[PDB]
RNA sequence: GAGCUAGCCCUGGCCAGGGUGAAGCUGGGGUGAGACCCAGUGGAGGCCCGAACCGGUGGGGGAUGCAAACCCCUCGGAUGA
RNA sequence: GAAUGCCGGCAUGAGUAACGAUAAAGAGGGUGAGAAUCCCUCUCGCCGUAAGCCCAAGGGUUCCUACGCAAUGGUCGUCAGCGUAGGGUUAGGCGGGACCUAAGGUGAAGCCGAAAGGCGUAGCCGAAGGGCAGCCGGUUAAUAUUCCGGCCCUUCCCGCAGGUGCGAUGGGGGGACGCUCUAGGCUAGGGGGACCGGAGCCAUGGACGAGCCCGGCCAGAAGCGCAGGGUGGGAGGUAGGCAAAUCCGCCUCCCAACAAGCUCUGCGUGGUGGGGAAGCCCGGGUGACAACCCCCCGAAGCCAGGGAGCCAAGAAAAGCCUCUAAGCACAACCUGCGGGAACCCGUACCGCAAACCGACACAGGUGGGCGGGUGCAAGAGCACUCAGGCGCGCGGGAGAACCCUCGCCAAGGAACUCUGCAAGUUGGCCCCGUAACUUCGGGAGAAGGGGUGCUCCCUGGGGUGAUGAGCCCCGGGGAGCCGCAGUGAACAGGCUCUGGCGACUGUUUACCAAAAACACAGCUCUCUGCGAACUCGUAAGAGGAGGUAUAGGGAGCGACGCUUGCCCGGUGCCGGAAGGUCAAGGGGAGGGGUGCAAGCCCCGAACCGAAGCCCCGGUGAACGGCGGCCGUAACUAUAACGGUCCUAAGGUAGCGAAAUUCCUUGUCGGGUAAGUUCCGACCUGCACGAAAAGCGUAACGACCGGAGCGCUGUCUCGGCGAGGGACCCGGUGAAAUUGAACUGGCCGUGAAGAUGCGGCCUACCCGUGGCAGGACGAAAAGACCCCGUGGAGCUUUACUGCAGCC
RNA sequence: CGAUGUCGGCUCGUCGCAUCCUGGGGCUGAAGAAGGUCCCAAGGGUUGGGCUGUUCGCCCAUUAAAGCGGCACGCGAGCUG
RNA sequence: UGGGAGAGGGUGGUGGAAUUCCCGGAGUAGCGGUGAAAUGCGCAGAUACCGGGAGGAACGCCGAUGGCGAAGGCAGCCACCUGGUCCACCCGUGACGCUGAGGCGCGAAAGCGUGGGGAGCAAACCGGAUUAGAUACCCGGGUAGUCCACGCCCUAAACG
RNA sequence: CCGAGGGUAGGGCCCGUGACUGGGGCGAAGUCGUAACAAGGUAGCUGUACCGGAAGGUGCGGCUGGAU
């Protein structure tokens, strides 16, 4: 049946992308946190 | 004069439709319509703040002229009478001798081809708009401003009418369509006659889907829900109210008055409605 | 976190074919005039049968499955909420 | 050494289950160390509204070629979506951007919030909507509307010519719109040809034929033809379109009007440029100077912004045209022509799937377009087939039980069973015919029946064409022929009678409930006079609603019919300018502390003092509630009648052993041979009863009862047959479980149900197919029950707060 | 209670005997036939249906008879639900 | 052809008296009701009195033993639309008549449906009293209805 | 071919009968009240509506076949 992951590049970039994170205080804390951990990727990769 | 159907479906058995006999023009005046933003009953937060709204027919909003003291003294011709899905009344298209075109709600008895006018000097004729102080006592009027220059507020629904009861100083006593006796200011405008389309009340929607067309989504009885949802929720099997009948939010709903106690307009209500 | 699901908003798209035959209109009759009757025309409907499509009624299978809800038979809706 | 411990390693089950749709395979020839599995050929089978083709999303090199086979591939592998390497994606016109707006988002102004932030007009962003210029063929191993060829077009810059009051983010027009139905004329697409072109064929009894087989086009500028769409001309006045305006709007006059004209599309033709089969021969070559014509069918597509009807009344903005404003009229615009200029991103490949979403090369899920022929009434249904694509990545045997899916069955025919569960029966079309009841629509496909193929003969009407022939489409009548059977295969209702519930079509517990539940039109009550009530928010601000009592909120009831009685003492709500209580505050009789004192400082009575409560009324489609005991009639029995106690008032009409009745399978009646169910009645209603509605009701229901007819493998009662497994052989090879095990029966005993203790009996060692009685078999630290001064949801006249409101 | 699945049916039986039938008896208020009551006896037998979930019971039609009990109210790693 | 009387009908208007309610004023201990009372109402200011407003219904005197209509029935006043009828003149037609099964229409009150309206009255209902009882008569309340529009119902001591 | 009639299916009319149920007629001396005839002690009758153990009451409109 229809499953839960229905990939969509515009949805992905508009929800989790870099600019979405920076627009709000929680998203900037995400980026600060993920930088501090040393994540190679701050944000989901989406081929756009 | 409402129209019936034969019982050739279970719903056609009872469905009644307006006769649309007064309509003379079946498309709106392009320069006078603008897109009506649908809400679904959601507010700027995105929250349902009025339950059970949405999914009705698309409509364009026709700009109605609730002032008319814009154009004091300039007569107009009644060019057409049209359908307006944003209100119960029909609307009337007016070609002014000015050359400007406007919409008013169509009073009962208005005929295409007649001419109307607005101002202190106007004939006491169906369709004319005067400051309330110049209308003789006992005249049936509609589209009444509640305050001067602020716009026609009262008696706009199909078949409604307020009647002038008498004068007191700068103020006139109107009997509103509810039966309240209010003092409206004399400089407030109003239009002679009652609103048209009186048979509007006699329409039988006939079936559920009709209400769906009008944007009315199904309405759930509190008695049908659970305690998390509504004072009347829960109970094993059916259940009486089991407490004073209440809204989803707790307050009582059989008799409890809710007009604000100290409202400054109280100095101007003479008698609350009856019936 | 509403890329699942629930509702609403904007903008598009889809619904083989067949059946029933409302109003109206036309003619005929009727009558003081009417109501009304008859025929034809007409093509209404949360109308009827049935694919697509949306479903999931009963039974059987499946049960370390093909599948963390599937398969077969059968069944509901199918211009409409 | 134990923690259902943690991490790892390795065992057991076991050479066991399985190897993923039952669409299906066989042989020959290649290659190679090695072949059921790769390549080629022939034969066979499967899909064909797809299992074929083209887009979009998502995927991201998977594409093509060479060389490879350790791992991946459920087997094998020489093969591969796998490993290594090289190659491959070409645009002014296709899509998106340098254009426009939609919801929404953002947001100069402005507003609000302890901070973070929340709003917000314009504006800006935002597409699969609007707008905008490319068709056909050829070419590569791999791209092509992109390269090439032919024929077309767009915008920008500049120049020349002609023309004009030129000029905009401003005004206006237009853009610009629904649902159903639908005309005319085309096109796409298709059928036929005794006409045109073609390599060839004559078989096995016949055919050298008006024979068989194949093919008979595509694109195209301007003109022209056909069919459509859009569109009045002129003048005078003008105060409106937030300046102006010759535009638009409004008014008057003249003319024109189903037209025409003008303009814009579609289709046809059109210089021209392409293509071109079967068969044969080795993707090609030949066919071939290929031929390219006639008739019919014909769209849901095109003309298109077409037409009619209906109510639920159907985006915006830019391009574009027009009007003027500053300005400027050496300019500028418009038209024609010429030269020049024309950027960025995508383009491979998969794409109903082995490449996307499902941990898998997973029987699941995934939006758009094309989707051929014949026959069956039609169709995208069904069967078979074209193009095209596949035989589903383990095979070979055997022909037990048993399982699954399927076929048939003597006599009986529901006797099966909780239940006809299941499976039969019926089944399309045409014709005849069709009941109670009814809201007059219906019930209705009621029920029940007859017809159905093929051949000959005669004949009626329609479309095209021409009025005819031909082709096509509906029929009618007569005579015959064959079979068990003519919707001969496939697809395609079993029916009736009678109850309960719900009016109805709808909706629901994604993944155990589809219902009588929810919803529903309709009825009532109540609130709300608009800066409404109500809702969300600290607020600003929103929704309500660009609505205004024929409207909006809340509540219950639930189409429709006939109806909905009595109780206001308690709770709620509504009304009540008296009274009673009533907090802060006012007041200050009178006290107190301290100081020598002026003073400073504390306590404080009467009295005034709101809402709330008390009190007085109203109010039931507000919360709710609607009696007991005793007696009495000329047979008896029973009480119309009476007595008395109590209540705020004592259940009305209509229903009643009921979706309610405990005693109960009540009693009587019906139906059966027999009826705890069913239907109809009676009424001592444990414990109906009137909008938590009462009693009915045509129609409707995958709802739940009862009966009958039909017909059956459900059954008496089983039998045989088919395929896929199970079994055997080659290949690959799991699992939960497991203290160790050298693991028998009885009668006893034992923590009370012993392979393990006692006594006796029985028993050579090890397997394979089977069956499930035991191993208190496995799985899940019982979900029932209790316990914990453990937790959570929910309630209220439990406690105490808070919002909100007064 | 770190689980001993719980009514009834179906299927499959097996045991007890306090015997329903069939075999053998004594007593009889046993004339015969038929029966009553008790003793011995477990070899075999012990039907089909209507009603209800039922066990049980009632009822219809038969019968030699239409027995009563145990086996975790025998039997859900055998089915049903 | 000329005239006449009339609550004949339909539509639209509109006048005053009265009752009730509401507001203001003035005012105080009762009012009301009956056979007698009680319920009820009233110091929370009633009744009685004056001014103001809202609304519905019915039209006093004229009024008659009257008039009109086929019957049911029709009564302030005004206008419009419309039926019948009588008299005069003796002008026109030339028996064109009477009745009338069926048919059709009209048809008081009550009653019914959908809207409205609602002052007074008042089935049902509640209370007070009377009474053996009193589901009545009498009293205080009181919902349909009475009124309007449309559509039904079609009855009668629809009687002379 | 027609055809008595047999069969299957569905209708219409009549007759008999049926748990139970509705009122009706009648029946020497039952129970409850007193509605009508006198102004019958609320004049009566009336069509209709609602109500009540029962006769009846009440409303609305009508008739005198109403007394004084
Ligand atoms: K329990
Ligand atoms: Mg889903
Ligand atoms: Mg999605
Ligand atoms: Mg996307
Ligand atoms: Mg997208
Ligand atoms: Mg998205
Ligand atoms: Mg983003
Ligand atoms: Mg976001
Ligand atoms: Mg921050
Ligand atoms: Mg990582
Ligand atoms: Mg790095
Ligand atoms: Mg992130
Ligand atoms: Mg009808
Ligand atoms: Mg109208
Ligand atoms: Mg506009
Ligand atoms: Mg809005
Ligand atoms: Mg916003
Ligand atoms: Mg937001
Ligand atoms: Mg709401
Ligand atoms: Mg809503
Ligand atoms: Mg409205
Ligand atoms: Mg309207
Ligand atoms: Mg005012
Ligand atoms: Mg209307
Ligand atoms: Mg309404
Ligand atoms: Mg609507
Ligand atoms: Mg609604
Ligand atoms: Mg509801
Ligand atoms: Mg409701
Ligand atoms: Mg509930
Ligand atoms: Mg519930
Ligand atoms: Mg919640
Ligand atoms: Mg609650
Ligand atoms: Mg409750
Ligand atoms: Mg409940
Ligand atoms: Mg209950
Ligand atoms: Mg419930
Ligand atoms: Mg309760
Ligand atoms: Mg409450
Ligand atoms: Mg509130
Ligand atoms: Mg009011
Ligand atoms: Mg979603
Ligand atoms: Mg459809
Ligand atoms: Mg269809
Ligand atoms: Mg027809
Ligand atoms: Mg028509
Ligand atoms: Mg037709
Ligand atoms: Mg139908
Ligand atoms: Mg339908
Ligand atoms: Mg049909
Ligand atoms: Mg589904
Ligand atoms: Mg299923
Ligand atoms: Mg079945
Ligand atoms: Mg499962
Ligand atoms: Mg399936
Ligand atoms: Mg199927
Ligand atoms: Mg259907
Ligand atoms: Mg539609
Ligand atoms: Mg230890
Ligand atoms: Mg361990
Ligand atoms: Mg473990
Ligand atoms: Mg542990
Ligand atoms: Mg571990
Ligand atoms: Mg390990
Ligand atoms: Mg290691
Ligand atoms: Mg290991
Ligand atoms: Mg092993
Ligand atoms: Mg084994
Ligand atoms: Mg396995
Ligand atoms: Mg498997
Ligand atoms: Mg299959
Ligand atoms: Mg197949
Ligand atoms: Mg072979
Ligand atoms: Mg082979
Ligand atoms: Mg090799
Ligand atoms: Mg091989
Ligand atoms: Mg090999
Ligand atoms: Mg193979
Ligand atoms: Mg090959
Ligand atoms: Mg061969
Ligand atoms: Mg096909
Ligand atoms: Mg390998
Ligand atoms: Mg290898
Ligand atoms: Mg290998
Ligand atoms: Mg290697
Ligand atoms: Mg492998
Ligand atoms: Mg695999
Ligand atoms: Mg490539
Ligand atoms: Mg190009
Ligand atoms: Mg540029
Ligand atoms: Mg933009
Ligand atoms: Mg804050
Ligand atoms: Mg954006
Ligand atoms: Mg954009
Ligand atoms: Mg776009
Ligand atoms: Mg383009
Ligand atoms: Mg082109
Ligand atoms: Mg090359
Ligand atoms: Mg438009
Ligand atoms: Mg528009
Ligand atoms: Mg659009
Ligand atoms: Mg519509
Ligand atoms: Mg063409
Ligand atoms: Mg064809
Ligand atoms: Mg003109
Ligand atoms: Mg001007
Ligand atoms: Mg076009
Ligand atoms: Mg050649
Ligand atoms: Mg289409
Ligand atoms: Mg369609
Ligand atoms: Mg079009
Ligand atoms: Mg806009
Ligand atoms: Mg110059
Ligand atoms: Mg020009
Ligand atoms: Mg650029
Ligand atoms: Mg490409
Ligand atoms: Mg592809
Ligand atoms: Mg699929
Ligand atoms: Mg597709
Ligand atoms: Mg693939
Ligand atoms: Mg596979
Ligand atoms: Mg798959
Ligand atoms: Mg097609
Ligand atoms: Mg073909
Ligand atoms: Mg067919
Ligand atoms: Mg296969
Ligand atoms: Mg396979
Ligand atoms: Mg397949
Ligand atoms: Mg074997
Ligand atoms: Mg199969
Ligand atoms: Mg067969
Ligand atoms: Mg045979
Ligand atoms: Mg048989
Ligand atoms: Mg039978
Ligand atoms: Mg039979
Ligand atoms: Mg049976
Ligand atoms: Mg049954
Ligand atoms: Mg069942
Ligand atoms: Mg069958
Ligand atoms: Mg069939
Ligand atoms: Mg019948
Ligand atoms: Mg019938
Ligand atoms: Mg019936
Ligand atoms: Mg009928
Ligand atoms: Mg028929
Ligand atoms: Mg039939
Ligand atoms: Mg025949
Ligand atoms: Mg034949
Ligand atoms: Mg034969
Ligand atoms: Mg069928
Ligand atoms: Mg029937
Ligand atoms: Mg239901
Ligand atoms: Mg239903
Ligand atoms: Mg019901
Ligand atoms: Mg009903
Ligand atoms: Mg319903
Ligand atoms: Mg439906
Ligand atoms: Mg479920
Ligand atoms: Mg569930
Ligand atoms: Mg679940
Ligand atoms: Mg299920
Ligand atoms: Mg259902
Ligand atoms: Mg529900
Ligand atoms: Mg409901
Ligand atoms: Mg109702
Ligand atoms: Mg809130
Ligand atoms: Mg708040
Ligand atoms: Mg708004
Ligand atoms: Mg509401
Ligand atoms: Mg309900
Ligand atoms: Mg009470
Ligand atoms: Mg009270
Ligand atoms: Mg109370
Ligand atoms: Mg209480
Ligand atoms: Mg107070
Ligand atoms: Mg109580
Ligand atoms: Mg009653
Ligand atoms: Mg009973
Ligand atoms: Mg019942
Ligand atoms: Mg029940
Ligand atoms: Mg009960
Ligand atoms: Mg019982
Ligand atoms: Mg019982
Ligand atoms: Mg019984
Ligand atoms: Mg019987
Ligand atoms: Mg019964
Ligand atoms: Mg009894
Ligand atoms: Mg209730
Ligand atoms: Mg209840
Ligand atoms: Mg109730
Ligand atoms: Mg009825
Ligand atoms: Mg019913
Ligand atoms: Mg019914
Ligand atoms: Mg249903
Ligand atoms: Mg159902
Ligand atoms: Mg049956
Ligand atoms: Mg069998
Ligand atoms: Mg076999
Ligand atoms: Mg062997
Ligand atoms: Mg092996
Ligand atoms: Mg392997
Ligand atoms: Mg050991
Ligand atoms: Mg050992
Ligand atoms: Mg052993
Ligand atoms: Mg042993
Ligand atoms: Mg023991
Ligand atoms: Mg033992
Ligand atoms: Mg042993
Ligand atoms: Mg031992
Ligand atoms: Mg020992
Ligand atoms: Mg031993
Ligand atoms: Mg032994
Ligand atoms: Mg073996
Ligand atoms: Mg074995
Ligand atoms: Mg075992
Ligand atoms: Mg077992
Ligand atoms: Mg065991
Ligand atoms: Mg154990
Ligand atoms: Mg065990
Ligand atoms: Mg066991
Ligand atoms: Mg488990
Ligand atoms: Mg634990
Ligand atoms: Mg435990
Ligand atoms: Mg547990
Ligand atoms: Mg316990
Ligand atoms: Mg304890
Ligand atoms: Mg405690
Ligand atoms: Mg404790
Ligand atoms: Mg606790
Ligand atoms: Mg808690
Ligand atoms: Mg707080
Ligand atoms: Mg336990
Ligand atoms: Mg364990
Ligand atoms: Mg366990
Ligand atoms: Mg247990
Ligand atoms: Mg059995
Ligand atoms: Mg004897
Ligand atoms: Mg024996
Ligand atoms: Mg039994
Ligand atoms: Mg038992
Ligand atoms: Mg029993
Ligand atoms: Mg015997
Ligand atoms: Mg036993
Ligand atoms: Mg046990
Ligand atoms: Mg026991
Ligand atoms: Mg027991
Ligand atoms: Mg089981
Ligand atoms: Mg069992
Ligand atoms: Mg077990
Ligand atoms: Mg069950
Ligand atoms: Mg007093
Ligand atoms: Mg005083
Ligand atoms: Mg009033
Ligand atoms: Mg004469
Ligand atoms: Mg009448
Ligand atoms: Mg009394
Ligand atoms: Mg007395
Ligand atoms: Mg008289
Ligand atoms: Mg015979
Ligand atoms: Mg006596
Ligand atoms: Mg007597
Ligand atoms: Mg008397
Ligand atoms: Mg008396
Ligand atoms: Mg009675
Ligand atoms: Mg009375």
């Amino acid at each position: 049946m229809k499953r839960t992951w229905q990939p969509n590049r515009r949805k992905r970039a508009k929800t989790h992308g870099f600019r979405a994170r920076m627009r709000t205080p929680g998203g900037r804390k995400v980026l600060k946190r993920r930088r501090q951990k040393g994540r190679w990727r701050l944000t989901p990769a989406v081929r756009k | 004069a409402v129209k019936k159907f034969k019982p050739y479906t279970p719903s056609r058995r009872f469905m009644t439709v307006a006769d649309f006999s007064e309509i003379t023009k079946t498309e709106p005046e392009k320069s006078l319509v603008k897109p009506l933003k649908k809400t679904g009953g959601r507010n700027n937060q995105g929250r349902i703040t009025v339950r059970f709204r949405g999914g009705g027919h698309k409509r364009l909003y026709r700009i109605i002229d609730f002032k008319r003291w814009d154009k004091v003294g300039i007569p107009a011709k009644v060019a057409a009478i049209e359908y307006d899905p944003n209100r119960s009344a029909r609307i009337a298209l007016l070609h002014y001798v000015d050359g400007e075109k406007r919409y008013i709600i169509a009073p009962d008895g208005l005929q295409v081809g007649q001419q109307v006018v607005a101002g202190p000097d106007a004939p006491i004729q169906v369709g004319n708009a005067l400051p309330l102080r110049f209308i003789p006592v006992g005249t049936v009027v509609h589209a009444v401003e509640l305050e001067p220059k602020k716009g026609a507020k009262l008696a706009r629904a199909a078949g409604t009418s307020a009647q002038i009861q008498g004068r007191e100083g700068d103020y006139v006593i109107l009997r509103l369509p509810s039966g309240e006796l209010r003092k409206v200011h004399g400089e407030c405008y109003a239009t002679v006659g009652a609103v048209g389309n009186a048979d509007h009340k006699n329409i039988v929607l006939g079936k559920a889907g009709r209400s769906r067309w009008l944007g009315r989504r199904p309405h759930v009885r509190g008695a049908a829900m659970n305690p998390v949802d509504h004072p009347h929720g829960g109970g094993e099997g059916r259940a009486p109210r089991g407490r004073p009948p209440a809204s989803p939010w707790g307050w009582q709903t059989k008799g409890l008055k809710t007009r604000k106690r100290r409202k400054p307009s109280s100095r101007f209500i003479i008698a609350r409605r009856k019936k």
